């Protein structure tokens, strides 16, 4: 069993919370985790551990082992280090330790410092300065330092991972307080209702799988208002002590760690708030997302949906564009590629997205294997101040594998998911220019935009009926044949004279939240029938359909162009619903859909 | 599987000459209308809405405020279309009508109840929770919008009809009327103030149950109990239910003994803001290793006190040299006190030695369930002052019961000046630890002739009752402010006493003394044998009106079989705790509360080895 070390510093910083949609200072001060002895590098907080905000990092081990926290303070006046648990040796009593000055605390995990076999995988416990355990709060330091059983955390690869740890911690921040009286008495102002120190929802960091279960490490600690009456918005949990009990609100009293479990609900972006009035109406709504991740997608670069420009390049080789960047993309004139020596290239998927993976592909010269190597990874939520992917517990930064020849096809995963609008990927070696195509897999933000199983089957034959069709002696385009992909004898539907206030009829089982829907054409040996633009009916009850609008408008779908092609349009309001019907209005030569939909599971029933 | 509700947000009018408010109810109609016949105690609440666990539940809110007022739902799941809350959904307006319902306006939740939202293995048969408005909070709360949510194990008065428990809803709101919509304020238990509030009935043999809800603004919290009777949380004997800014917890009693009770909230400024009502017990018709007798001769004594022993810290630089430091107009340090000490006999000459260890605590009481306390107590001293403990329930004089002259009850009846007083202390598995219970719970003794006086003048010492199978910390602020000698001290301790003051800014500090076991100031210390195991039944007590986050240095303790940081002691609560305590050098056992513990109000405690 291990000797855990860290090397912990105490920096001082700028605070804020001038937010994301003028604005106030403060020096405040917080733990540093920095990397070498050095205290040259300090360690970049990936995606992990976002959350933490303005605590000090996550200090883990088993119980069997050893911690050695080497600290340091880069500040300004004399901070200490100090837990509980930081148990010492034997025969002037006690420290702290002066500014540019390192200490060393190095000891024995008892059982006494443990989880009971009744408690839960780990326990957290607090640790924060001691040389005004008042003030060296308000100040900025405090941190968890979490003891695990044996076992439990993953051996090199960080600590715990067969769940989402998350460490919250409620304060009422006054920097009346505060070492740090600079400043830009009359009477009242700077109180901060902060959750790991961000006011009103500025915490940013709740990224989480609808499987795997959270456990929530919370704190809350000082003035004894910190009373903070904690909910969790249509989630509850269970909670360790002498058996296990499930709860929906925890209250905090000061100096209590506690740690609870949960396994979330459905998919979405929800919030947690401390539930007493005054205390919330003063910030302390804070967000979190739960995705599904059965919802990896296609964003659109197989098809041009994620149309022409949103593709942007650092340069480019002569013509040899981003742009024909998509993957899959033919001719031997295809694909970005420059030789010059640092590029990168972006898109803005036009919108906030979950992005669980990147796919990448190289491309034929003459006889000249052309791919990207190695590459990073970029993104951004807003678009001007960006940010670099360290996916879970690697180092630095976390490195990528590209091709390996003009045509494989590299499918890395974005192990925590990226969350963003914008996405940039800057290669770091490469074949003899740095080549690419490549699609993004993701999926929305709310978790919902899925094939509803038109294509899969999944929805049923005669679960879709049309207002008649075409079919003689030898043909059957069947309404029950207008599925997305369907290569078949007679392969879509197809009414049977032309009409204009013509329709296909899918009922939805139960109700559903639709995204949009894909539509196609067909080729019949004869020619390519497609629909050119149409128009969505919705109805809820089988016989009373109200069309749909979109702004006065009576949304004129914008239709496909060819026999193949699947073209896709989303919906202004996403449409809540058990009845669609798509309504040819212009097409190409015959009436002729094939066609997905798009969408989830909804408040189903009333 | 299956349970609609037509509720409605109705502004209706308060009170039992004053105040009214918008809040919650039931209705039957299916366009508008009256329909919902509401009993008695529920008072204001919004009607007690209870699924199972597979059921779901539909309310129908109809709004008919001039209130924009919501439905949101704790403890139980939906999807974005219930919750009844306003952030970023991201969602759709049929996704986001939930979220905010404008005045006039009907729309229609869902709450369902998975084998997850439901009551774990070993806890509670329904679990408490609720609902309220979530659109302005302090606005919604405080005008009344909080109704009783029940959820529930396959059993159920709706599937499993014999569910025959005896079960009230206890809300204790603290509503303020200048947050409102008034454009001041109540502080209640169900709507009642003052001590109305009918209901509150159970039968003689058997229990009754309570599903507990605290609700409120702003962080002021309670100190709960009912006359007589102790309570059941998770499993555990607690005597006071602890109700903070919001809490939900449910709650058992079983009455023995017939008659009324108050139940009210302990704490001193809430006194007569009026939070309390009777609960009444009489006869339902149903189908119409041997135990010790513990003595002790105890005696009221005036002895004089020094806070802060052998620790000056001169010159009136300080801000201790204050409170300790003797001054023109500061007594400081020493004040003359009345305490419990131990005598040895039926004659009172002659005593067991002093503590420095426990302080100004009178002896140490235990005794075991089964057991029988024997408590021979003589007052020498000026003032009428007596024995009571709280904890244990059977207190009689030693021979008879018919309680002697006039008084109704004992805690009242005072030992004059000289007389000599006999009583039989009785203990009982039913106000004795249980086995989920820290086998051995803490508890105190003192004189109800006048509550705090002949406490905040010297008048305690520890009670343990402890289960059929040791060190005291006591937290305590005295007041010498209103000792019933701060009068006497002052013509003694003063330049010869003409400019008096009792009200006085500053001054008035100088004898409120922030104390463990009754020492100030990193005064007392405790020696301990490093390896030496430890009980540790700490109790803050007439450490008037706030709660108590104890410290420890370096030092973890195991709470109910857990282990923790740090511990947090309300008014008159009295926990303990167990150091396995192997940790060696110089440990400051104060409070983490940085508020008190530099005006005193912390001690030292040296573990090193030792050789029995
Ligand atoms: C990035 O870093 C994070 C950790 O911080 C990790 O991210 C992902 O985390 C997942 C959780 O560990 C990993 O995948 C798997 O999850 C499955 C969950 O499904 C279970 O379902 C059953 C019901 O039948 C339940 O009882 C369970 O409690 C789960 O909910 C597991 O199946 C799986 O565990 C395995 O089970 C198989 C069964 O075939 C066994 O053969 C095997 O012994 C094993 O225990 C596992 O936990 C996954 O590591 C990861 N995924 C992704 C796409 O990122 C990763 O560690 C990091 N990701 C990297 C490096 O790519
Ligand atoms: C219940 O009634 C009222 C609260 O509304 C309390 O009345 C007190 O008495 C005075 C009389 O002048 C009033 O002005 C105040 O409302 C209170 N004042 C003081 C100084 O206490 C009363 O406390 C309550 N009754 C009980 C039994 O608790
Ligand atoms: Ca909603
Ligand atoms: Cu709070
Ligand atoms: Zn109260």
């Amino acid at each position: 069993k291990k000797t855990r070390h860290y090397f912990i510093a105490a920096v001082e910083r700028l605070w804020d919370y001038g937010m994301s949609s003028s604005v106030p200072q403060f020096k405040k001060v917080v733990f540093q985790e920095f990397t070498d002895g050095s205290f040259t590098q300090p360690l970049y907080r990936g995606e992990l551990n976002e959350h933490l905000g303005l605590l000090g990092p996550y200090i883990r081990a088993e119980v069997e082992d050893n911690i050695m926290v080497t600290f340091r303070n880069q500040a300004s006046r004399p901070y200490s280090f100090y837990s509980s648990l930081i148990s010492y040796e034997e025969d002037p009593r006690k420290n702290f330790v002066k500014p540019n000055e390192t200490k060393t605390y190095f000891w024995k995990v008892q059982h006494h410092m443990a989880p009971t076999k009744d408690e839960f995988d780990c326990k957290a416990w607090a640790y924060f300065s001691d040389v005004d355990l008042e003030k060296d709060v308000h100040s900025g330091l405090i941190g968890p330092l979490l003891v695990c059983h044996t076992n439990t955390l993953n051996p090199a690869h960080g600590r715990q991972v067969t769940v989402q740890e998350f460490a919250l911690f409620f304060t009422i921040f006054d920097e009346t307080k505060s070492w740090y009286f600079t400043e830009n008495t009359f009477k009242e102002n700077y109180r901060f209702h902060a959750i790991n120190g961000y006011i009103m929802d500025t915490l940013p960091g709740l990224v989480m799988a609808q499987d795997q279960r959270i456990r929530w490490y919370l704190l809350s600690m000082g003035s004894n208002e910190n009373i903070h009456s904690i909910h969790f918005s249509g989630h509850v949990f269970t909670v360790r002590k002498k058996e296990e009990y499930k709860m929906a609100l925890y209250n905090l009293y000061p100096g209590v760690f506690e740690t609870v479990e949960m396994l979330p609900s459905k998919a979405g972006i929800w919030r947690v708030e401390c539930l007493i009035g005054e205390h919330l109406h003063a910030g302390m709504s804070t967000l979190f997302l739960v995705y599904s991740n059965k919802c990896q997608t296609p964003l659109g670069m197989a098809s041009g949906h994620i149309r022409d420009f949103q593709i942007t390049a650092s340069g480019q080789y002569g013509q040899w564009a981003p742009k024909l960047a998509r993957l899959h993309y033919s001719g031997s004139i295809n694909a970005w590629s420059t030789k010059e020596p640092f590029s990168w290239i972006k898109v803005d998927l036009l919108a906030p997205m979950i992005i669980h993976g990147i796919k990448t592909q190289g491309a034929r010269q003459k006889f000249s294997s052309l791919y990207i190597s190695q590459f990073i990874i970029m993104y951004s939520l807003d678009g001007k101040k960006w940010q670099t992917y360290r996916g879970n517990s690697t180092g630095t930064l976390m490195v990528f594998f590209g091709n390996v020849d003009s045509s494989g096809i590299k499918h890395n995963i974005f192990n925590p998911p990226i969350i963003a609008r914008y996405i940039r990927l800057h290669p770091t070696h490469y074949s003899i220019r740095s080549t690419l195509r490549m699609e993004l897999m993701g999926c929305d933000l709310n978790s919902c935009s899925m094939p509803l199983g038109m294509e899969s089957k999944a929805i049923s034959d005669a679960q879709i009926t049309a207002s008649s069709y075409f079919t003689n002696m030898f043909a059957t385009w069947s309404p029950s044949k207008a599925r997305l992909h369907l290569q078949g004898r007679s392969n879509a539907w197809r009414p049977q004279v032309n009409n204009p206030k013509e329709w296909l009829q899918v009922d939805f089982q139960k109700t559903m939240k639709v995204t949009g829907v894909t539509t196609q054409g067909v080729k019949s040996l004869l020619t390519s029938m497609y629909v050119k633009e149409f128009l969505i009916s919705s109805s809820q009850d089988g016989h009373q359909w109200t069309l749909f609008f979109q702004n006065g408008k009576v949304k004129v779908f914008q239709g496909n162009q060819d026999s193949f092609t699947p073209v896709v349009n989303s919906l202004d309001p996403p449409l809540l619903t058990r009845y669609l019907r798509i309504h040819p209005q212009s097409w190409v030569h015959q009436i002729a859909l094939r066609m997905e939909v798009l969408g989830c599971e909804a408040q189903d029933l009333y | 599987a299956t349970r609609r509700y037509y509720l409605g947000a109705v502004e209706l009018s308060w009170d039992y000459v004053v105040y009214k408010k918008t809040l919650f109810v039931e209705f039957t109609d299916h366009l508008f209308n009256i329909a919902k016949p509401r009993p008695p105690w529920m008072g204001l609440l919004g009607p007690t809405i209870q699924a199972e666990v597979y059921d779901t539940v539909v309310i129908t809110l109809k709004n008919m405020a001039s209130h924009p007022v919501s439905l949101h739902a704790v403890g139980v799941s939906y999807w974005k279309a219930s919750e009844g809350a306003e952030y970023d959904d991201q969602t759709s307006q049929r996704e986001k009508e939930d979220d905010k319902v404008f005045p006039g306006g009907s729309h229609t939740y869902v709450w369902q109840v998975l084998k997850e939202n439901g009551p774990m293995a070993s806890d509670p048969l329904c679990l408490t929770y609720s609902y309220l408005s979530h659109v302005d909070l302090v606005k919604d709360l405080n005008s009344g919008l909080i109704g009783a949510l029940l959820v529930c194990r396959e059993g159920s008065l709706a599937k499993e009809k014999t569910q025959t428990l005896h079960k009230f809803i206890l809300l204790f709101a603290v509503f303020d009327e200048g947050k409102s919509w008034h454009s001041p304020k109540m502080h209640t238990v169900n709507g009642y103030v003052n001590r109305s509030l009918p209901g509150l009935i159970g039968c003689h043999r058997k229990s009754v149950y309570w599903h507990v809800i605290g609700m409120g603004t702003t962080p002021e919290v309670h100190s709960i109990f009912l006359e007589g009777h102790t309570f059941l949380v998770r499993n555990h004997r607690q005597a006071s239910l602890e109700i903070s800014p919001i809490t939900f917890l449910t709650a058992q009693t079983l009455l023995m003994d017939l008659g009324q009770f108050l139940l009210f909230c302990h704490i001193s400024s809430h006194q007569h803001d009026g939070m309390e009502a009777y609960v009444k017990v009489d006869s339902c018709p149903e189908e119409p290793k041997h135990p010790k007798t513990w003595v002790h001769y105890i005696a009221a004594e005036e002895e004089d006190w020094d806070y802060a022993p052998l620790v000056l810290a001169p010159d009136d630089r300080s801000y201790k040299s204050q409170y300790l430091n003797n001054g023109p107009q500061r007594i400081g340090r020493k004040y003359k006190k009345v305490r419990f000490m131990a005598y040895t006999d039926e004659t009172f000459k002659t005593r067991e030695a002093i503590q420095h260890e426990s302080g100004i605590l009178g002896p140490l009481l235990y005794g075991e369930v089964g057991d029988t306390l024997l408590i021979i107590f003589k007052n020498q001293a000026s003032r009428p002052y007596n024995i009571y403990p709280h904890g244990i329930t059977d207190v009689r004089p030693l021979y008879s019961r018919r309680l002697p002259k006039g008084v109704k009850h004992l805690k009242d009846f005072p030992i004059l000046p000289g007389e000599i007083f006999k009583y039989k202390w009785t203990v009982t598995v039913e106000d004795g630890p249980t086995k989920s219970d820290p086998r051995c719970l803490t508890r105190y003794y003192s004189s109800f002739v006048n509550m705090e006086r002949d406490l905040a003048s010297g008048l305690i010492g520890p009670l343990l009752i402890c289960y059929k199978e040791r060190n005291v910390i006591l937290f305590s602020v005295f007041d010498e402010n209103r000792s019933w000698y701060l009068t006497e001290n002052i013509q003694r301790f003063l330049p010869n006493p003409a400019g008096v003051q009792l009200e006085d800014p500053e001054f008035q500090a100088s004898n409120i003394m922030h104390s463990i076991n009754g020492y100030v100031f990193d005064s007392l210390q405790l020696s301990v044998c490093l390896h030496e195991v430890a009980y540790w039944y700490i109790l803050s007590i007439g450490a008037q009106t706030d709660f108590l986050s104890v410290f420890f240095s370096g030092y973890t303790f195991k709470h109910k079989m857990v282990y923790e940081d740090t511990l947090t002691l309300f008014p008159f609560s009295g926990e303990t705790v167990f150091m396995s305590m192997e940790n060696p050098g110089l440990w400051i056992l104060g409070c983490h509360n940085s508020d008190f513990r530099n005006r005193g109000m912390t001690a030292l405690l040296k573990v090193s080895s030792c050789d029995k």
